[PDB]
């Protein structure tokens, strides 16, 4: 129905000439202690796996990037859970792996694109004299559970435990189920309720979600590692920052897993966040124009990150001014600023092609700083 | 494609020898140009680029050439070489959009101040300004601002001392980037939008 | 918070079996693996030999002969990853298990694979295989000299292993496995170098095999090769030969396990899932001498077993079936098919607990101590278990027999006893034993139409008869009549006792004091007592050579026991009891040296006291309630000392170290008794109620006993209705979809055999059909069966009364489950009441999602839907209407409440506390801990500590004690074992032990859990580690190590638990390790030195709350 190409936002094409691209990867042991710097201005909850573009001015920025490109090249971003709270408990890792400085108009830019990695908790916080704030981490461990049944599992039905691979289905995932948990029979609950807690299951249950909003193929755009898998679509999923250090502070996959997909189900409205009484958008208008999902996070001309969602339909929504391409997210589309039409504050975008033949013609780009998830009929994370 | 050739300085040499960074369009020995200020035909004899002589070059290259034309002296750097064709536009009045990064106080219209684009450096001043714009959005202010200060984005109109070569932004980009510069301090800098 | 588990039933569930040489190479024994125990028996036309204790969970179990070895030894390996090679030593009459080699072999990084851990042994005795983790293959080399088990790894290109296996028949370590890959199916061999340490190309291989092989059989020789197993077909490969059948009477089901039957390799067991047993032929055909080509194969339905884990031919054609769902089986197979069908036999029937998915505590004969029923076992082999604390009888004969009011027996010839006397109402008879026939004869000299107070033999070879009028003493020699006393005014006997020279008899409120002589009664004197006599004793006590000079009394109106001296009849102690009832029995007797006076009373109270023979002083009173009925005391004598029998309503036996120990008596009720030695029933007891004569031996010490109620189906829930003195038991069946609407049974069930059934709704692959069972307490029939709805899924039940309102209903939640909707969206809560023979459905209530759990909280019902607890109020109208409304993060899987708390967890080990504020009606969270992991089961212990099982067989405590809404991990523990289900209670009588908390488990191990004080804690704790230097364990497993809280990732020690079984091996070892263990000790008494018997009369003190 579309032609667009999901592969061009995930790019940041914007950002212009080709960047110096590393490809050595850092990783942290579990549980060890590491002092990483943050940065001063950068007010996100980034998670692993998340791209994150920055477009450094300041020289005290600029300086420390430099000596990051030589070094290990990851920083901290730290997650503040409250709005007043001075102290930060917990954050991620982001590690560059793209960068370019550049002196045109004749002040130093910096250019970076850093993706998420590493979870941790913070233990101390020290300032410099320069303002650049130096982290100590404790890099928290990513726990791995075994199967269910792993303790409950009859040693002569181990050998039938394996299952040959699923044709590329209905039936399939009933004779699956009966296979695995066979052995739920030893203990209080049935085999339905241990599906409603295997990876696997989970994983193809959001799948259906995801490809009500992307024709893209399972098979290889979405990871199949649970772990990378529910860090993913944590990244797309548009609630607000307390919602999302929740995620983030949930260690297991299984927990992550099923407290989005209750997520994805009773949160479906989307309502202005300085109104909360002002609709702007559905759960049926959301779809995804890049191949991280339906938000993802991209950068201004003055270095301020927004999570744009891309939605087909917006209403209680003005437009101020004419449409621009300077600068767009979305090679092709021309933005219009768009406020509400209650509060007048900044909700987002209208996106509008630029040439004809483009489908879709127009499409709205909200920030999720602006947005408030509501539940129809304090939304609480299960 | 069109030529572009902003010169930096010229000296008596040959028959005469212009200097400069060429930014647009490949160049052919002989190729017949013009100067845009004064509409001055000019005729390319020789293509010194770097020290080595090349019969053509492409954009990127330090170019000197010697001139075959009514041109002996009596060319400022802040002209420009151009493709006789499409040349390039020029006058005195402009509009811009100037992000303020260094001012103590408020600028607001009449301020005077120095104005560095590509080879040229003529004293500038802005005769009003238009429409604030937010940083975060890209919202077009509503009212006209009275002044702009500090870390702050706008758009304004603006009138150089005599006949200069402006090209805007997207149309050219090296010649539509600008400085604005006051006590030698870097003020604004500047992406030129329309032509008054 | 300080908490002591104790193991109250040893695991029944069988991980394995094998057979071998081990005790010896002349015998063939059975070895028998009950998870964390290991049973050795010795084949006969089953012989008990020993029991030994591992420190780890039983995963591998193989038996071997090295080269120059006299008898098979034993290899050992632990879900811990311990490894040990084991052999048989008996120095004469002391068996004890040596360890020759052990050491950990789990590796410091590696995924364990899917299939589990698999050892092998080469035929070759050379190595040992294992298949710990996932592309590797670590190998044991074993020489003579790796006492160490030191070994190495070997990379597998493979990476999904199936089941592997050394191949017989070949002069290189050769083993065959199967794979799969993206390609299929496939199967391999290898061969390994010792030395060079790493894999050759095998003989043969041949990918894409059947689909689903999932077992591998190596065939010794002369065959040689293996054997493939399938859901499909069973495929022989050896070299280029290929046979493979595809016989359509095992497509029905899947074979698990298998057995060798003749060493040679001709005839193959098979075991099924659903309990149906194959045996495997190899046709063979011996073309010379030396060669044997295989022919064919051919399998043969033999008949039904129990769903088999492990299987073992033994020999003279009788099999071991080891089971973890069912009893386990001894069976003979015959060669002739049985007239029901199939040539299979059951012989015997080992009891067999596991799986437990749910039990209950209640008092089934009426007050007193707890019983406990649980749900075991799945599918056919479904049952409820009753287990009892008590002590067991053995019948040797019963005779329907009314009235009798006395029982005594007699030796009518100078030995052994040979005649036993009866009293009845105002009559007496005689009966004669003449081997295990008895039969009515009569002793002359003996009054048959007086109600006998008491006879037996006497001195000076002479018998006693004490009527109620005479006092008749017979000679022995002629037998007849030589002494006859009365009453001076031939007044009426009351109350009389005799030992075997005195007598003392007492009329009203006088009482007359004689003396046996030959052909005498020597009167001698006759005090006048203040009020009426209840009961007297003469019991010869101790160190007196034949009579005793004491008289104990109990007196009408002043309810006084007394001790008088002979012949004075001086006052030597008063004692005053309670004053409402009068005392019905008295007996002086002595308990391991030492001295103790008992009274009962009729109201059933027991008093024991402290007796100084030279003194009278009775001292040190304590007092025990036995029954509402009046008690009889009686003295009778087992394992070589004297115990005491109580006959009452609930009849208990008294023995014994110091510390008297109240049994009760697994039997209905005993009214009369008196020890019975006859030539044709030996050292036995003979008991008397109102109708029923029964003669029998008694075991010494009280074991569990298990009465078992097959269901042949699986039971799922249990609740227990005293109202109305039955059980509600959830239950599921298996049905076949069958044509037209389908849904035919499969075999006869407990719901499908019930008196009256219901259902839910008329008709308007396997399918489960959910059922509510109503169970009688006595009879144990299934009184009725309700049939939810199609497609329902019954979840909880509860047995609570609601509101005002004092029917006792019984509530059921539910579920709807179809399979295209992965969460239920909606569900039921049901309100049953069972009046007289019906089951009235009271009410219903729809609900949008599943009911995990229910409980009873403050006369409300309190459910859990989804994420989220409901609290229900029960209206006059006879309804549920919504009183509160709690959402949660969790899924509330798990409901206990104390008071007015609620603790709410699910499978993720996440747990909130909830408390309801009646002044808001809502609920606020007080507490929670989040730290992601499996969760069996939970239970709330007091207001502050909570209790739950966590994944890798573990337990922990949580405590309470703003960020006061933080609970701690005070406690962890390593079971071993895989909790199923808490509930509160015990299986003893109504104080170092606070509370009491019994579970159950997959295996069928039942253990209990109590809370310590710190000082008992602190002490006990200095008791582990004094008793894990001496003890020697098997294998050599560290006990710390073994209790430490494992998981797959985090491997901490144990704290705040008490491995009671440890402290409870204190009283086995010998008397100088004993001294060892209390090198230097500060036990505490209001400090010194301590003595083993210190820490006796402690231990004692713990082994009695279970
Ligand atoms: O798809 C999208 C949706 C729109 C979004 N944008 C564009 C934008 C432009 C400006 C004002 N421009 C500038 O300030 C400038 F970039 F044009 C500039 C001019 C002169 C100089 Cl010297 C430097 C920079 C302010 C805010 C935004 C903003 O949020 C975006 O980035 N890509
Ligand atoms: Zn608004």
């Amino acid at each position: 129905i579309i032609n667009f190409d999901t592969s061009l936002p995930t790019s940041h094409t914007y950002l212009g000439a080709d960047m110096e691209e590393f490809h050595g990867r850092t990783l942290h042991d579990d549980d060890s202690c590491q002092v990483i710097p943050v940065l001063p201005q950068v007010m996100m909850i980034l998670i692993p796996g998340q791209t994150l573009p920055l477009q450094l001015f300041h020289p005290q920025e600029v300086s420390m990037v430099r000596n990051l490109i030589q070094k290990d090249r990851t920083f901290a971003v730290l997650a503040y859970s409250n709005v007043q709270e001075r102290e930060a408990q917990f954050g991620t890792t982001a590690e560059i792996y793209a960068y370019r400085e550049e002196q045109d108009f004749g002040i130093e830019i910096v250019k970076v694109k850093a993706i998420g990695r590493q979870r941790f908790k913070v233990l101390e916080l020290r300032t410099q004299s320069d303002g650049i704030q130096q982290a100590k981490v404790q890099i928290l461990p990513e726990c791995v559970l075994p199967s269910t049944m792993s303790a409950v599992q009859l040693e002569s039905l181990n050998k039938c435990q394996i299952f040959p691979s699923k044709p590329v289905s209905y039936k399939w995932w009933q004779k699956y189920q009966k296979r695995k948990f066979h052995c739920a029979n030893l203990t209080s609950w049935p085999r339905w309720l241990y599906s409603l807690y295997d990876a696997e299951t989970l994983m193809d249950r959001i799948k259906k979600q995801l490809r009500e909003w992307d024709e893209n193929l399972k098979d290889d755009s979405l990871p199949s590692n649970p772990i990378d898998f529910s860090y993913r679509v944590a990244a797309c999923l548009p609630i607000d920052d307390v919602l999302r250090i929740q995620l983030l502070k949930i260690g297991s996959a299984i927990q992550r897993l099923r407290c989005e997909l209750d997520i994805m189900n009773k949160c479906t409205s989307l309502c202005c966040k300085q109104c909360q009484e002002t609709e702007i958008t559905t759960k049926n208008e959301i779809f995804s124009l890049s191949l991280c999902g339906p938000m993802a996070a991209y950068v201004n001309p003055h270095g301020y990150v927004h999570e744009t969602l891309t939605v087909y339909k917006a209403c209680n929504l003005n437009l101020i001014g004419r449409p621009s391409t300077e600068h767009s997210w979305f090679p092709g589309y021309a933005w219009t600023v768009a406020q509400c039409k209650i509060c007048a504050s900044h909700i987002g975008w209208k996106f509008t092609a630029t040439k004809k033949d483009m489908s879709p013609q127009k499409f709205w780009g909200l920030t999720r700083s602006a947005l408030l998830p509501t539940i129809p009929d304090v939304i609480l994370c299960l | 494609g069109p030529i572009r050739l902003p010169i930096v300085d010229k000296y008596k040499d040959m028959g005469t020898v212009v200097l400069g960074k060429l930014e647009s369009g490949s160049i052919c020995k002989g190729q017949q140009l013009v100067m845009m200020p004064n509409k001055h035909n000019v005729e390319v004899l020789g293509i010194l680029s770097d020290d080595v002589e090349t019969d053509t070059v492409a954009p990127g290259e330090n170019l000197k050439i010697r001139l075959k034309g009514i041109e002996e002296e009596e060319i400022l750097p802040g002209f420009i070489l151009c493709d006789p064709n499409n040349l390039c536009h020029s006058g005195r009045t402009f509009d811009a959009q100037i992000v303020i990064i260094e001012h103590k106080s408020i600028i607001c219209p009449g301020y005077n101040a120095v104005l560095h684009i590509h080879t040229c450096i003529e004293e500038v001043e802005i005769t009003a300004l238009i429409c604030l714009v937010d940083k975060k959005s890209g919202e077009k202010s509503k009212t006209r601002p009275r002044f702009v200060k500090q870390d702050q984005v706008c758009i304004a109109r603006l009138r150089t001392a005599g006949t200069i070569c402006l090209e805007t932004f997207k149309d050219f980009p090296q010649m539509g980037r600008f400085t604005l510069r006051d006590e030698g301090k870097t003020i604004a800098i500047g992406k030129v939008l329309k032509l008054v | 918070s300080y908490n002591y588990v104790v193991t109250a039933q040893k695991p029944t569930a069988v991980n394995g079996c094998v057979t071998g040489h081990f005790t010896s190479a002349e015998d063939l024994n059975l070895l028998i693996a009950k998870n964390t125990r290991l049973e050795i028996y010795v084949v006969t036309a089953l012989r008990p030999v020993k029991e030994v204790g591992m420190y780890g969970k039983i995963a591998v179990m193989e038996l071997f002969r090295p080269k120059g070895e006299s008898k098979d030894l034993l290899f050992i390996l632990t879900a811990k990853y311990n490894a040990c090679i084991l052999e048989y030593k008996q120095s004469g009459e002391s068996i004890d298990i040596i360890t020759r080699a052990h050491g950990n072999v789990q590796d410091r990084i590696g995924r364990p694979s899917e299939t589990g851990i698999i050892g092998i042994i080469d035929p070759e005795c050379r190595m040992i295989g294992l298949r710990l983790y996932d592309g590797l293959f670590k190998v044991i080399p074993l020489d003579r000299d790796n006492k160490e088990l030191k070994a190495f790894n070997i990379r597998l290109e493979e990476l999904h292993v199936i089941d592997v296996k050394f191949l017989y028949g070949c002069q290189a370590p050769t083993i065959c496995f199967v794979y799969q890959d993206p390609q299929g199916r496939h199967v391999k061999t290898y061969e390994v170098s010792l030395r060079e340490k790493e894999f050759n190309k095998g003989p043969w291989k041949q990918e894409n095999v059947e689909a689903e092989a999932s077992m591998v059989i190596a065939v010794p020789e002369p065959f040689g090769g293996a054997i493939i197993i399938g859901q499909e077909s069973i495929t022989y490969h050896n070299g280029d030969k290929y046979l493979a059948i595809a016989p359509p009477i095992i497509k029905q089901s899947t074979i698990v396990c298998h057995n060798r039957v003749d060493p040679n390799g001709s005839r193959y067991l098979l075991g099924d899932m659903e309990g149906r047993l194959f045996m495997l032929l190899l046709e063979k055909e011996e073309q010379m001498d030396g060669t044997v080509t295989l022919k064919d194969l051919r399998v043969e339905l033999l008949g039904e077993t129990s769903i088999a884990e492990c299987l073992t031919y033994l020999d003279n054609g009788v099999v071991f079936v080891g089971s973890r769902l069912g009893d386990s089986q001894l069976v003979k197979l015959n060669v002739d098919s049985n007239e029901q069908g199939s040539y299979v036999v059951a012989m015997e029937t080992f009891t067999n607990l596991g799986p437990i998915v749910d039990m209950c505590v209640v008092d089934l004969e009426r007050q007193g101590q707890g019983q406990l029923v649980t749900c075991s076992g799945a599918f056919k082999e479904g049952s409820l278990r009753i287990i009892r604390n008590g002590i067991g009888i053995h019948e040797h004969a019963s005779i329907d027999l009314p009235g009798i009011k006395g029982l005594w027996p007699l030796r009518s010839d100078p030995e052994t006893d040979d005649t036993l006397v009866l009293s009845f109402v105002g009559q007496t008879r005689v009966l004669m034993l003449n081997g295990e026939e008895v039969e009515e004869t009569e002793l002359m000299g003996f009054v048959d139409d007086q109600q006998t107070f008491f006879c037996g033999n006497v001195a000076h070879q002479q018998l006693i008869q004490i009527t109620s009028a005479s006092v008749r003493l017979v000679s022995q020699e002629p037998k007849a009549l030589v002494s006859e006393w009365k009453e001076p005014q031939a007044k009426n006997i009351s109350v009389a006792s005799c030992n075997s020279s005195q007598v003392v008899v007492a009329v009203g409120r006088a009482l007359y004091y004689l003396q046996i002589h030959p052909q005498e009664l020597r009167q001698i004197s006759h005090t006048e007592m203040e009020h009426e006599v209840a009961c007297l004793d003469i019991t010869p006590l101790g160190d007196s050579n034949g009579l005793s000079p004491l008289c104990a009394i109990g007196l009408w109106t002043d309810i006084s026991a007394r001790i008088l001296k002979l012949p004075s009849f001086e006052l030597l102690h008063k004692e005053m009891l309670g004053g409402e009832i009068i005392p019905r029995s008295i007996l002086m007797t002595t308990f391991e040296s030492s001295h103790y006076l008992l009274c009962a009373l009729g109201d059933g109270a027991l008093f024991y006291f402290g007796l100084n023979i030279e003194t009278g002083l009775l001292s040190d009173r304590k007092k025990v309630t036995l029954g509402t009925q009046p008690t009889v005391l009686r003295t009778f004598r087992s394992l070589s000392t004297t115990n005491v029998f109580a006959c009452s309503d609930r009849p208990t036996v008294i023995y014994s170290n110091h510390k008297l120990v109240f049994s009760n008596v697994n039997l209905k009720e005993v009214n009369y008794m008196c020890p019975l030695n006859s030539d044709g029933y030996p050292d036995s007891l003979a008991l008397a109620n109102n109708s029923t004569l029964t003669i029998g031996t008694i075991d010494e010490i009280q074991k569990l006993h298990i009465r078992t109620v097959p269901l042949y189906e699986s039971p799922r829930k249990i609740c227990y209705q005293e109202v109305s003195q039955c059980f509600g038991v959830l239950s599921s069946r298996i049905e076949v979809q069958d044509t037209s609407g389908g849904t035919t049974a499969l075999r006869p069930s407990a719901s499908t055999q019930a008196l009256s059934s219901s259902v839910s709704s008329s008709k308007l692959e396997e399918v489960e059909v959910h059922n509510l069972l109503i169970i009688d307490q006595h009879t144990f029939e299934v009184l009725h069966a309700h049939q939810f709805l199609q497609n329902e899924y019954a979840l909880s039940l509860v047995s609570c009364k609601l509101g005002k309102d004092p029917n006792t209903y019984f509530i059921v939640g539910t579920a709807m489950v179809y399979p295209e909707e992965a969460e239920p969206k909606q569900g039921r809560i049901v309100v049953f009441q069972y009046s007289d023979g019906k089951l009235q459905t009271v009410a219903e209530k729809e609900v949008k999602g599943a009911v995990y759990s229910m409980v009873e909280f403050n006369g409300k019902l309190l459910a859990s839907i989804n994420s989220t607890v409901r609290l229900y109020e029960w209206t006059t109208e006879k309804e549920l209407r919504t009183e509160c409304n709690h959402y949660n993060n969790i899924m509330a899987l798990y409901l206990k409440t104390k008071g007015d708390f609620i603790l709410v967890g699910d499978l993720m080990r996440s747990v909130l506390l909830l408390a309801y504020k009646p002044m808001e009606g809502n609920f606020e969270e007080i507490a929670r801990d989040f730290n992601p992991n499996w969760m069996s089961a939970v239970e709330i212990l007091d207001d502050d500590n909570f209790l739950g099982a966590e994944n890798a067989f573990n337990l922990f405590v949580c405590q309470k004690d703003e960020e006061r809404q933080h609970l701690q991990e005070v406690g962890l523990f390593h079971l071993g074992e895989f909790v199923n289900v808490f509930c509160h209670g015990s299986l003893v009588m109504q104080t170092p032990t606070q509370g009491s908390v019994l579970f159950g488990t997959v295996n069928g191990m039942i253990g209990l859990v109590t809370s310590l004080s710190e000082s008992w804690y602190n002490l006990l704790l200095d008791m582990q580690n004094r008793l894990n230097k001496v003890i020697k364990s098997v294998g050599k497993i560290e006990h710390s190590f073994w209790r430490s809280f494992h998981t797959e990732r985090k491997t901490e020690p144990a704290t705040g638990f008490i491995d009671g079984d440890l402290i409870e091996s204190f009283l086995d070892i010998s008397r100088p390790k004993m001294q060892e263990v209390v090198a230097n000790l500060q036990y505490d008494d209001g400090k010194r030195e301590a003595t083993a018997d210190d820490l006796i009369k402690v231990v004692e003190e713990l082994t009695r709350i279970h």
